[PDB]
Order: C-alpha cells, then sequence, then structure tokens
C-alpha cells in the first residue's frame, strides 16, 4: 500500500477528514496540536520497505522453523 | 416556528400528512386476497390480526417462516412511500 | 409563578390558564414539546369517547337492545367486540366514525391555524350554552367528566380483564 | 401474616416480591407502592432540576406540604430544625435496626427488650444481598 | 352553514341552486364552479333516469330482449352492442346537446350558464337539484343493494328484506 | 423554498447550513447536551458525560468478555470498564497537560483548569455510573439474560 | 393458469370503451398536438394504441377475477 498508492490521494483524504473532524460536533471541542498530513514521499516509501521486509522475514522464518520440525521435530 | 434549517422557517405538517397518508394506504389495502400469507384479508388487515396474534405470544417473538416479518414489511414500505409523496404533494403544492 | 396543582414546580409556559380545566398540571412539559391546541383536541377526543364508553358499559351491564342476546350470548364489555367484528356491527361503526372523522381532521386543520377553539364543531342543538357564565360552566364539567371518564373506562376494561364480569356485577359480586 | 407469615424488617421486601410478578405469584404490593413513589419522585426530580439552575426560588426540601397551616402557627421557626434533627436520627435509627434484623432476626421492640441478642437468634430468611454476610462466619467472631 | 365548524367556502354564494355552503373539501375553491355545477347536473339527470331504470324493468320487459331477473343484470344477458350503441348515441346527444365544445374552458364561453340546454323560476332548479342530488344516492342503493341480493327492489323490500351480505 | 443555506450566512466559510446540521431539532438537541449546556461548571458536564459513558461501558465487557460464560462475568465486566475509564481518564490528563497554557479563566472547558475539573467529574461520574451498572444488573435477572429470563 | 374467455360481444365492448375513454383521455392531456379541433392520425394512433392496451389489460384482468 505504501509503495503503489503515492501522496497525493491520501493528503486529499486528510483534508476531507480534517473537514469532518471540525465540522462534527462534540469532537470539535478536542483539537490536535499537530496538523495531520499525509506521510512525505520518502518517508512512505521507507514504511513500505519496513512492512514489506518484516513480511518476508517472518513469512519465512515461520516457514522454515515450521516445516522443519512438522518433518522432523 | 420550527426552523428546517439555520433560517428557514417550515410547516413539517405532521398531523395531517400522517393522518392522511396512514388512510391512504390502509384503504386501499384493505382489498382482500385468497393467498395463505394474507389468510383471506386485506393487507392491513392481515397485518393487525398477525400483530394481535404475536402479541398473544409475548415474549415468544415471531419465527422466521412467520408471516408477520413479510406483512410488517411490505404495509411499512408502502406507508412510508405514501407519507414521502404526501409530504412532497402538501408541503410543496398546498392545494 | 408557581403552579396550582404542583405547588412545587414553577407555571408551565404555554398553559395561561384559559382552557377549562387548567390548573397548571404539566410536569413532564408536553406543552412546550407539541402544541397545546392539538394536544387540547386530542384530550377532548379521547375524554369524549371515554365518557360514551363508560356511559356504554354501565348500560350495556344494565340493559341489551332486542335480539342482542341472540348474537353474543353471555359475552360482555370487550368479548362484544370479537364477535360483532363477524357479525358486522363493528366494522359499520368503524365506517360512520371514520366517515364524521374526515371532517373532523378538516376541523383540526381549521384549529391549527389558529382559527377554531378545541374541540368546537358548534354542537348545540338544545341551546344549552346560552349564557357563556353556563357555557363556562359546562365546558369545565366537560373536561372535568372527560377526565373522569377516561380513569373510569380503564378501570372497567382492566376490572373486566381481571374478573370476566364487568362494572356492575363487579360492583354486586365483589 | 396469612399472606407472608412472620417475616418482620426485610424479609417483607423479600416475601412479597417472591409472591410479585406476572406469573410468579398474585401480590403487588411492592411494585404499587414503586409505582405511586416513582410517580411522586419524577415529579420531585422536575423542581430539583427547576431549583438548581436557579429558576425557582423554592427552599430545599419545601414541597408546599402544610394543609393543616403549622407555619401559620407559634413556634414554627424551629420545626425546621426539630425536621432536619429528626430526620438525622432517624437514619442512623433505621440503619441500626436493619443491621440489627440482619444479625439477631428479630426486629426492634424484641431486640429492644432482648437485650442479650446473642443469647436468642430468631431464624430468619437470607436477604437479597447474601454476599455481605459471608465474612461474618469466617473474618468476623460470628457470635450468633 | 351546512358544516359551522369549518370556514365559509369562498366560492360559494346563494345564488346558486340547492346552496347550503357544503364544500369542506374545498373543490370549489381548486376547479371551476361552472364545470363543477354541469357535471353535478348531468350525473343528478343521469341518475334519476337509472333510479328509474332500476324499477320498471322488474314489472314490464321488452319482448325484443330476455327478462333478466335483476334490473341491474340486464347488462350481462342483452347483446353488449346495445350497449356500445347506447354508448355512441350518448356521445352524439352530447356532441349535439353542445355546440361542440365538450371540455373546460371551451364551454360556457357563449354566456351558456351551468345546466340549461333550452329545454324549457329558481325554485325549479332547486328542485331538480335536490331531486338528482337524492336520486344519486339512491341510484347507489338499488344498484348495490340489486347486486348483492340478485334479486329486484320492490321484491327485496315486500318479501324477505334479508340484510346484504358478500 | 430552499433547505440548505450557507453556514451563519458565511458563503466562504467550510460548512453549509442543512437540516441536519442547523434545524430547529438538532440546535435543542446539541445545545441541551452537557458538553454545550449553559450554566454548568466543567466540572458537572464532566460528571454527566462520565455518568452516561461509564454506566453503558459495563455492558460489552460483561456479555462478551473471556469470563463470560463464568460466575464472576459481571465482576469482570465491571473490572474491565473500571481498567478502561482509567486509561481514558489518563487520556484526558494528558491532552489537558499539552493543549492548555495556565490561565486565571476556569469556567471553561477548554481553560487548563477548566479541562482538569472536567476530568475531575468524567472520572466520578465513570465510576459511579460502571457502579450503578453493576448493581442492577447484579440485582435484576432481566438484565442478567437481556430479557430471556421473561421466556 | 388464469382463465381466458373466447371473443364475444362483451370483449368488443371493453375494447370499444377503452379505446373511446382514451381517445377523450388523450384529446385532455396530449400537451403538443370545437374540442377535436387540431385532431390529427398521430393522435388517433397513439389513442387507439392505448385504447388496445388498456383494454387488453382490462379485459384480462375481469376474466382473471371472474367478471368474464
Ligand atoms: C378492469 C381492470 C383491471 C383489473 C380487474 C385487473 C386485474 C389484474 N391485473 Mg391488470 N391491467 C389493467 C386493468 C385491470 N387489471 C390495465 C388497464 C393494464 C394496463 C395494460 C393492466 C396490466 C397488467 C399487467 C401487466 C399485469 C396485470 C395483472 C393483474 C392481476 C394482478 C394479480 C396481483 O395480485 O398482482 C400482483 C401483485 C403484486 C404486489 C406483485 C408485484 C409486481 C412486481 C413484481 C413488483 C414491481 C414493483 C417494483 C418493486 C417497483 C416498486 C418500487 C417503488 C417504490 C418505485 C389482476 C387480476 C398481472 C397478471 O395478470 O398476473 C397474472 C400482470 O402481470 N395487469
Ligand atoms: C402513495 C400515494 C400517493 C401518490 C402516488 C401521489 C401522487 C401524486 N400527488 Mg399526492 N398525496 C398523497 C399521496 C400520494 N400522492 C397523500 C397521502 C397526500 C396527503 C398528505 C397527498 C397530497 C397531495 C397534494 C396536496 C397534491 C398531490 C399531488 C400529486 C401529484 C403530483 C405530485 C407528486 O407527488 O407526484 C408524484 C409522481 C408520481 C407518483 C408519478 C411517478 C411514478 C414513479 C414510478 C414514482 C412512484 C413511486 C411508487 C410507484 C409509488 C407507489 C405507492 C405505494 C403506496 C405502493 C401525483 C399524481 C399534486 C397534484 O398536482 O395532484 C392534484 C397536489 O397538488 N398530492
Ligand atoms: C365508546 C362508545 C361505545 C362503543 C364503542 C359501544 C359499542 C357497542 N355497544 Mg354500546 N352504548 C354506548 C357507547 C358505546 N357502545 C352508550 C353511550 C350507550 C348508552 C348509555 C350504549 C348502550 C348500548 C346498548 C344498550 C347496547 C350496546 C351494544 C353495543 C355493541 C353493538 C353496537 C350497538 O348496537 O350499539 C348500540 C348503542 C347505542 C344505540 C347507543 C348510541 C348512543 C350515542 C353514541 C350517543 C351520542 C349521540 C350524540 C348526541 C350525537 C353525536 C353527534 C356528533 C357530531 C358528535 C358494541 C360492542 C349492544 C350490545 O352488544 O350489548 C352488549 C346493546 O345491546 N350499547
Ligand atoms: C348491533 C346490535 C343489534 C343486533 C345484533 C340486533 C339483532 C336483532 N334484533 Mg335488534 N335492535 C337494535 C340493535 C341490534 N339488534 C337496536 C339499537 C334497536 C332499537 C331499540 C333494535 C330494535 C329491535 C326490535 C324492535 C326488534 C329487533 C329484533 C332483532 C332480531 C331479529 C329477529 C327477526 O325476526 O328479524 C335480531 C337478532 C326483533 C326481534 O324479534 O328481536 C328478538 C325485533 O322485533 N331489534
Ligand atoms: C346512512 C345510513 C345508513 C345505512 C343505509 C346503514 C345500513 C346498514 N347498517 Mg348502519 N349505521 C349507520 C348508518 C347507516 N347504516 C350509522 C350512522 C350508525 C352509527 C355509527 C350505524 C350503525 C350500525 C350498526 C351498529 C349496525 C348497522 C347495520 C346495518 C345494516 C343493516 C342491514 C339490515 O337488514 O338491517 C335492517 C334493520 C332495520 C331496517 C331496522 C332499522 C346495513 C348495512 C347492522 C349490520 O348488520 O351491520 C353489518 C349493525 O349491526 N349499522
Ligand atoms: C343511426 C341509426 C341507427 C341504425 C341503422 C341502427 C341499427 C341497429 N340497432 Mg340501433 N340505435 C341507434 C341508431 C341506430 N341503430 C340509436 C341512436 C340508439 C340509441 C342510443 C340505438 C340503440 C340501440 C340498442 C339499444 C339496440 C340497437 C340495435 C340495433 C340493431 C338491430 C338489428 C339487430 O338486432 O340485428 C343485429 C344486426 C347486425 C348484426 C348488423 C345488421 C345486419 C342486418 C341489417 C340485420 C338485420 C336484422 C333484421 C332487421 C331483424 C332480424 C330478425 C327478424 C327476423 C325479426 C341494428 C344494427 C340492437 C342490437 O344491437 O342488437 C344486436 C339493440 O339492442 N340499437
Ligand atoms: C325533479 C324533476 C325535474 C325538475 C323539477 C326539472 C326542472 C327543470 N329542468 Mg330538468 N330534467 C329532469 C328532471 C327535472 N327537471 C330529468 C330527469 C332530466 C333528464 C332527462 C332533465 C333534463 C333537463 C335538461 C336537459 C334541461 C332541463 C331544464 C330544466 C329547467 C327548465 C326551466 C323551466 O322551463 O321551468 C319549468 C320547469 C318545469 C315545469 C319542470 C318540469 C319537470 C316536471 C315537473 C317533471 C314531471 C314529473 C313526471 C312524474 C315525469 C314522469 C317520469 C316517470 C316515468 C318517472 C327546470 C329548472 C333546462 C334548464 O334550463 O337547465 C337547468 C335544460 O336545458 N332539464
Ligand atoms: C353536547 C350536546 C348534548 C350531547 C351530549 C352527550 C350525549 C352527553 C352524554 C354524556 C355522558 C356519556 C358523560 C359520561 C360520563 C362518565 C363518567 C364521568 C362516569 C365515569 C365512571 C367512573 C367514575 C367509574 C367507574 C368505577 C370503576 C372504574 C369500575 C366499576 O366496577 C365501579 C365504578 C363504576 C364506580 C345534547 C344531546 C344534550 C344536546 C346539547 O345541546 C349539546
Ligand atoms: C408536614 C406536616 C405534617 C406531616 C407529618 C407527619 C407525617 C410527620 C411524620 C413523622 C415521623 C414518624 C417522625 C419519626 C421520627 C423517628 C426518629 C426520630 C426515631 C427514630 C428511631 C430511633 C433513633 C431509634 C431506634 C432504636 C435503636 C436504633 C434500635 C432498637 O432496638 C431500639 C430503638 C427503636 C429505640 C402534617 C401532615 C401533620 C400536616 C402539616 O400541615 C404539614
Ligand atoms: C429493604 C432491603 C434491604 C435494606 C436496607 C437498609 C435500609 C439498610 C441500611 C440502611 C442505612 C441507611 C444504613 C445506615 C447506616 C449508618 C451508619 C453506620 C451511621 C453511622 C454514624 C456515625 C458513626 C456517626 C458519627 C458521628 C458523627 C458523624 C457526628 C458527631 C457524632 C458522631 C456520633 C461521632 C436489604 C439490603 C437488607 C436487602 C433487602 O432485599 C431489601
Ligand atoms: C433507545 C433509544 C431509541 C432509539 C434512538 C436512540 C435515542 C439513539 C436510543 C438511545 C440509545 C442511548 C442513547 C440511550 C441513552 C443512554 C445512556 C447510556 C443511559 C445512562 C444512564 C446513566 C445513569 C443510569 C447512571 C446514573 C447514576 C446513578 C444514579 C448513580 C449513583 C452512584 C452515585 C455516583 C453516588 C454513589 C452511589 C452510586 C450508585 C455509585
Amino acid at each position: 500500500m505504501f509503495l503503489i498508492s503515492w501522496r497525493g490521494y491520501w493528503q486529499e483524504l486528510i483534508e476531507t477528514l480534517v473537514w469532518a473532524h471540525e465540522r462534527t460536533p462534540l469532537a470539535n471541542l478536542v483539537r490536535w496540536k499537530d496538523k495531520p498530513v499525509a506521510l512525505s514521499i520518502v518517508q512512505a516509501r521507507l514504511v513500505g520497505l519496513i512492512h514489506f521486509t518484516a513480511g518476508y522475514i517472518f513469512t519465512y522464518a515461520a516457514f522454515v522453523i515450521a516445516s522443519t520440525t512438522g518433518k522432523f521435530g | 416556528k420550527f426552523e428546517v434549517s439555520d433560517g428557514t422557517p417550515y410547516d413539517l405538517n405532521v398531523p395531517l400528512v400522517g393522518a392522511a397518508s396512514f388512510i391512504g394506504w390502509v384503504v386501499p389495502t384493505l382489498l382482500p386476497s385468497q393467498i395463505p400469507l394474507y389468510g383471506g384479508k386485506g393487507l392491513s388487515t392481515a397485518f393487525f390480526a398477525s400483530i394481535g396474534t404475536n402479541l398473544a405470544k409475548f415474549p415468544a417473538p415471531p419465527g422466521m417462516t412467520d408471516p408477520f416479518w413479510l406483512l410488517c414489511f411490505i404495509w411499512h414500505s408502502g406507508l412510508f412511500a405514501t407519507m414521502i409523496l404526501g409530504s412532497i404533494g402538501y408541503n410543496g403544492y398546498a392545494a | 409563578a408557581m403552579s396550582d396543582s404542583v405547588p412545587f414546580l414553577k407555571q408551565p409556559e404555554a398553559l395561561d390558564g384559559s382552557m377549562a380545566g387548567d390548573v397548571g398540571f404539566d410536569p413532564l412539559g408536553f406543552s412546550s414539546i407539541g402544541d397545546i391546541n392539538f394536544l387540547r383536541e386530542a384530550e377532548l377526543k379521547h375524554g369524549r369517547i371515554a365518557m360514551l364508553a363508560a356511559a356504554g358499559s354501565i348500560a350495556q351491564d344494565i340493559f341489551t337492545f332486542p335480539g342482542v342476546s341472540k348474537v353474543v350470548g353471555t359475552a360482555k364489555m370487550t368479548g362484544v367486540h370479537d364477535i360483532l367484528v363477524k357479525q358486522g356491527a363493528m366494522g359499520q361503526l368503524l365506517l360512520w366514525l371514520s366517515f364524521l372523522e374526515v371532517f373532523g381532521t378538516i376541523a383540526l386543520l381549521e384549529t391549527l391555524d389558529g382559527k377554531r377553539a378545541p374541540g368546537d364543531f358548534k354542537f348545540d342543538p338544545l341551546n344549552f350554552s346560552k349564557n357563556p357564565e353556563t357555557f363556562k360552566r359546562y365546558q369545565l364539567a366537560e373536561i372535568k367528566n372527560g377526565r373522569l371518564a377516561m380513569m373510569g373506562v380503564g378501570g372497567m376494561v382492566h376490572g373486566y380483564f381481571i374478573t370476566g364480569k364487568g362494572p356492575l356485577e363487579l360492583l354486586g359480586n365483589f | 401474616t396469612s399472606v407472608i407469615g412472620n417475616v418482620k424488617m426485610t424479609s417483607v421486601h423479600d416475601t412479597f416480591l417472591s409472591m410479585e410478578g406476572p406469573g410468579k405469584g398474585n401480590q403487588a404490593a411492592m411494585h404499587q407502592l414503586l409505582l405511586w413513589l416513582g410517580i411522586l419522585e419524577i415529579a420531585t426530580s422536575v423542581a430539583i432540576i427547576q431549583s438548581f439552575k436557579g429558576e425557582t426560588n423554592r427552599a430545599p426540601g419545601d414541597f408546599g406540604f402544610d394543609p393543616l397551616g403549622f407555619s401559620k402557627k407559634a413556634g414554627a421557626e424551629t420545626m425546621a430544625l426539630k425536621e432536619i434533627k429528626n430526620g438525622r436520627l432517624a437514619m442512623i435509627g433505621i440503619g441500626g435496626m436493619v443491621h440489627h434484623y440482619l444479625l439477631t432476626g428479630k426486629g426492634p421492640l424484641q431486640f429492644l427488650g432482648g437485650i442479650p441478642n446473642y443469647k436468642s437468634c430468631v431464624s430468619h430468611p437470607d436477604s437479597l444481598l447474601p454476599w455481605l454476610i459471608k465474612p461474618v462466619g469466617a473474618v468476623l467472631p460470628k457470635i450468633c | 352553514l351546512a358544516i359551522p365548524f369549518l370556514k365559509a367556502p369562498a366560492n360559494l354564494d346563494s345564488s346558486m341552486p340547492g346552496y347550503a355552503g357544503f364544500d369542506p373539501l374545498g373543490f370549489s375553491d381548486n376547479y371551476d364552479i361552472k364545470w363543477l355545477q354541469e357535471s353535478e347536473l348531468k350525473h343528478g339527470r343521469v341518475a334519476m333516469l337509472g333510479v328509474v331504470g332500476l324499477l320498471v324493468p322488474e314489472f314490464v320487459h321488452l319482448p325484443m330482449y330476455d327478462a333478466a331477473s335483476t334490473p341491474y343484470d340486464a347488462y350481462t344477458t342483452v347483446p353488449a352492442f346495445a350497449l356500445t350503441q347506447i354508448l355512441m348515441g350518448c356521445g352524439i346527444h352530447e356532441f349535439r346537446t353542445h355546440k361542440g365544445k365538450m371540455s373546460p374552458d371551451n364551454m360556457f364561453d357563449d354566456g351558456r350558464a351551468p345546466g340549461d340546454f333550452g329545454w324549457g323560476d329558481a325554485v325549479m332548479a332547486t328542485k331538480e337539484i335536490k331531486n338528482g342530488r337524492l336520486a344519486m344516492l339512491a341510484f347507489g342503493g338499488i344498484l348495490h343493494q340489486q347486486l348483492l341480493t340478485k334479486m329486484g327492489t320492490i321484491a327485496h323490500l315486500t318479501g324477505g328484506f334479508k340484510p346484504l351480505e358478500f | 423554498s430552499q433547505f440548505i443555506k450557507p453556514y451563519n450566512d458565511d458563503p466562504f466559510v467550510g460548512n453549509l447550513a442543512t437540516p441536519v446540521s442547523t434545524s430547529s431539532f438538532t440546535k435543542s438537541l446539541l445545545s441541551n447536551l452537557p458538553a454545550y449546556r449553559a450554566g454548568l461548571s466543567p466540572l458537572l458536564r464532566g460528571v454527566e458525560i462520565g455518568l452516561t459513558h461509564g454506566y453503558f461501558l459495563v455492558g460489552p465487557f460483561y456479555k462478551l468478555g473471556p469470563l463470560r460464560n463464568s460466575d464472576v462475568a459481571l465482576l469482570s465486566g465491571f473490572f474491565s470498564a473500571l481498567g478502561l475509564i482509567i486509561i481514558l481518564v489518563a487520556c484526558l490528563t494528558i491532552y489537558g497537560v499539552v493543549s492548555f497554557e495556565e490561565t486565571e479563566a476556569k469556567d471553561q472547558l477548554q481553560t487548563a483548569k477548566g479541562w482538569r475539573q472536567f476530568t475531575s467529574g468524567w472520572l466520578v461520574g465513570s465510576v459511579g455510573g460502571a457502579s450503578f451498572a453493576y448493581i442492577l444488573i447484579s440485582n435484576i435477572p432481566f438484565l442478567q439474560t437481556a430479557g430471556m429470563s421473561m421466556l | 393458469v388464469p382463465q381466458t374467455v373466447a371473443w364475444s360481444a362483451k370483449t368488443g365492448a371493453v375494447m370499444v370503451l377503452s379505446n373511446i375513454l382514451c381517445i377523450v383521455a388523450g384529446r385532455y392531456v396530449i400537451q403538443v398536438k370545437g374540442s377535436f379541433a387540431g385532431f390529427g392520425l398521430p393522435e388517433l394512433l397513439a389513442s387507439t394504441s392505448l385504447g388496445h392496451i388498456v383494454g387488453s389489460g382490462a379485459i384480462l384482468g375481469l376474466s382473471y377475477v371472474g367478471v368474464l
């Protein structure tokens, strides 16, 4: 998701969400201190890389340990 | 002085629309049918009879195959359609 | 500032004390939500129907019309309804009361515009209320007996649901 | 006593409620009390809300109920003090008598006259909160 | 004046024959009054003819047809081309009594009154309006009784007078 | 007859006046909610809001928790509701710490002292409402079975 | 199967009545075209096509419900 979809779509969605929170009663009493923005281009590349790499490692580690354990242990 | 918006006073006409739509939906649906869902009665009368039958069996809800759900759905669908159309006709045209 | 019926409550704003039977009794504030004239027309219609029902419960305990005991047998009050749904009397009553209540709906349209007093159908053939003082006394008596009759019909029908006797038979066979 | 038997202080509430309910029995005593008291209490709720916001300058606890005119009598300037004092004393007293019935099962007058109340305890049904009397045996002495 | 608790109809006047101030729905406030009076008189006259036509066939019959037991039943036993011819003849009679102006905003533009076709007091007009108004409801009653009991009106009245059911 | 108008008669603000947003029913309901009702201290707003939310918080924990089929289901559900209440109170506290400057004004919700009063009221109301729900479900068999005791 | 009837004079009467009713209704409600002035062949075709549509529906319905 972070490597295929890119920033401007998510920024426009977050703009709609900012409008929704500012216009919703009983929730506009609560205000953010930092403005919500989409992740930057490099940050999103890094985050997609991190989720991708963690999935790679955990998938293969589970497969290799459980397969060797099931066949031999 | 019901405001339908920030500065838009509007007459909802809830008594007239409710009464006229109820009568204009119930009276045509008094037409009988010999099908087992109606049981020889009209849609409104079979619905009211089903209400009485299932209220005679309180706690116990009507079953899935019981005609109450289909009668209720069709009757309230036609009633809501009549109420919407009656609200449109009376609030808009008013003549 | 304070109500007369409930002395520890502030007087309702929509209750000025002009309508008959107004003792400032609205603790739940229903007249602030709904229209006061719609509520008054509802109160008078419920009360008049209850007056007829109370007098009818007592008289149907006292006597029945010729040929009624052939059709209803020993059934009383509520038990009559179902039977005379099949015979057809309740259908005729429903038809003609619905016909009258169409013009009653037009009268409700008149009273919601402010151009008609609630419950006023101009029905005084015998001219009982020719004096506005006698008119006021009759309005107070009508609304008091209507509310008492609402209580009475509640009591009579629920006593019949409990014992199956009816009002006067329960008064005798208690 | 033909309806509920010899129960005295809080088993009246329990016994009536055991015989109350559609299907459960024929009595409706506590439910009738709850109905009429709840009507009075809703009408009181509106007054508390009005006096809280300041829309009414009525005194707290004043419902205008003085049919016999004791406020227009002599010595009425201390009646509120006697009301509040006897109110607090009755609060403490009914706390006393209820916690006495929960242990001895007697009731107020038998408890007052039977001064060594742990030598003769009347057998009584458990209340509708029996868990609260659980530490009496293990944690507490359980003299009775 | 007919319904005292409702406001008077603003499009109604006592000059109209048969006026009683009876328009609770307000048809006159939404439709042309002359069209309504013309329709009332035609419904009237046709219902008077129908009242007579549901009574007299119970006793006398034309030999050209088969005598239906019920005078209402006659439309089911005579040839239907009779009814089609009656429709077409009534239509040419509507075209001839009028001047071909068989529509609103074509009617009454000659200054034609509602209901006059040159066949003749204003007490007589009220008599007409009332005897047609009564005949409409009477025709409804006679037709539905003759349909529900499957018997003639005088046969119903004199013999049995059983309650109608369906 | 137009039902949608610019918000606050301002056509360039980012809002519209709609029947859902600006009708008399909506205005009455919003102005009568404890978060907006006039004449309330922030503490009492907190008390009302906490009573409502803490009262309804017991139910899902009691009926759907891992101990729901045990005899201590209600006790576990109330304890879970209390833990959620404490977590939310910590959330309220840190929000007020980072969101507001220390000002003399204390009669408004969006002040530091006002938010602390609101948090105190919300904690006390939430604990009270959860305890009230616990008492009612403990003592009434209708609430234990969600109506199935009538069958 | 719903009962339909063989052709008779009643069927012809219903069809003719439906056609004439639709001709008059088309005279009254058609927006773009003494009372039968401007009456043209397409309007007659439209009215008689609706007259067969309404007559067919009425004949089938009255045969269904027993009126025949
Ligand atoms: C003398 C007048 C007359 C009479 C007595 C009848 C009588 C009848 N007609 Mg008929 N009809 C007439 C004139 C007449 N018609 C005319 C002038 C026309 C125009 C040509 C038609 C066209 C017509 C058609 C096309 C059909 C009938 C059918 C029927 C039969 C209906 C059976 C039933 O219960 O409906 C069924 C009742 C229902 C509730 C079924 C629902 C139908 C669909 C599935 C629902 C569609 C609605 C949809 C959801 C939209 C609603 C949403 C909304 C909010 C927008 C019934 C015997 C039907 C028939 O013969 O069946 C054997 C049929 O199909 N009629
Ligand atoms: C469901 C019942 C129903 C229907 C079909 C209509 C239909 C109509 N009314 Mg009306 N009305 C009703 C109930 C209804 N009304 C009631 C209860 C009241 C009293 C409150 C009024 C009061 C009222 C007034 C005061 C006026 C009208 C007018 C009109 C006409 C144009 C305005 C309009 O809404 O067009 C709606 C258009 C259509 C229905 C045709 C389009 C068809 C599509 C498929 C939509 C239909 C949906 C669906 C099939 C309906 C199913 C009904 C359901 C019960 C099964 C139109 C013929 C005005 C007029 O000029 O007539 C004299 C007018 O002045 N009405
Ligand atoms: C809420 C009113 C009400 C209802 C629903 C019923 C319903 C019924 N009554 Mg009952 N009844 C009523 C009031 C009512 N009654 C009154 C007020 C009396 C007289 C004190 C009676 C006396 C009575 C007897 C003696 C009998 C019934 C019977 C019956 C049953 C058959 C109908 C019948 O023959 O009625 C007949 C009833 C009447 C002729 C009474 C009419 C009185 C009218 C309504 C007074 C109002 C007129 C008013 C001046 C004009 C209004 C003008 C308008 C613009 C407002 C039926 C269950 C019969 C039955 O089955 O018994 C078990 C029977 O034998 N009724
Ligand atoms: C414009 C003038 C005119 C003409 C020429 C006709 C012609 C006819 N009308 Mg007619 N009618 C008219 C105006 C006219 N009408 C008007 C203005 C009205 C009032 C609105 C009526 C109302 C009316 C009714 C109510 C009836 C007639 C009937 C008839 C038919 C009678 C012959 C018959 O039954 O055999 C049937 C004829 C044909 C199938 C076609 C004609 C073929 C030849 C000519 C038939 C010869 C039959 C012969 C004369 C008699 C045979 C039997 C004999 C041994 C006694 C005949 C076709 C009757 C009818 O339709 O019966 C079926 C009928 O009941 N008409
Ligand atoms: C109650 C019966 C009745 C009455 C009082 C009238 C009265 C009137 N009609 Mg009228 N009419 C009637 C029935 C009646 N009609 C019927 C049933 C039809 C359908 C065929 C018509 C068709 C009709 C048309 C087409 C026209 C009139 C017109 C008139 C007016 C003529 C003015 C005039 O010359 O004054 C003098 C009026 C009279 C002397 C009235 C004569 C009516 C007599 C009294 C009826 C005879 C009764 C007798 C028993 C008939 C036997 C029938 C039996 C087999 C049942 C007048 C107001 C004309 C008018 O100006 O429109 C308003 C007009 O153009 N009428
Ligand atoms: C307006 C118009 C007029 C008209 C008129 C109309 C016809 C006026 C007729 C009016 C009548 C119907 C008024 C009825 C009141 C009934 C109530 C008050 C009694 C209720 C009983 C209660 C207390 C009880 C009960 C009790 C319990 C519950 C159960 C029982 O076991 C015991 C018990 C019975 C004690 C006329 C025609 C004159 C003309 C005029 O020009 C204008
Ligand atoms: C408003 C006003 C009026 C009103 C009035 C009426 C309704 C006033 C009603 C008043 C009530 C009855 C006063 C009750 C006080 C009870 C306390 C003081 C004694 C408490 C128990 C003690 C502490 C004890 C206990 C003890 C211990 C614990 C344990 C036991 O073993 C022994 C023992 C029992 C001794 C009226 C209607 C006239 C009209 C007027 O216009 C307006
Ligand atoms: C009906 C019913 C039930 C019930 C019930 C009820 C009614 C139960 C109990 C009710 C109440 C109100 C108990 C009160 C206890 C009061 C205490 C301990 C006060 C102590 C005061 C002191 C120490 C004062 C100290 C003092 C102070 C402050 C001021 C200075 C002086 C000093 C003396 C030092 C159940 C639960 C059994 C269930 C059943 O199914 C239904
Ligand atoms: C159903 C309805 C129909 C459809 C539409 C709809 C409106 C959306 C819907 C509503 C759904 C929702 C919105 C229904 C509304 C719901 C809310 C959840 C009801 C909350 C009630 C809180 C009360 C009972 C707790 C009260 C405090 C008690 C008295 C405490 C005493 C305590 C105090 C502190 C003092 C110490 C003693 C103790 C006991 C500890």
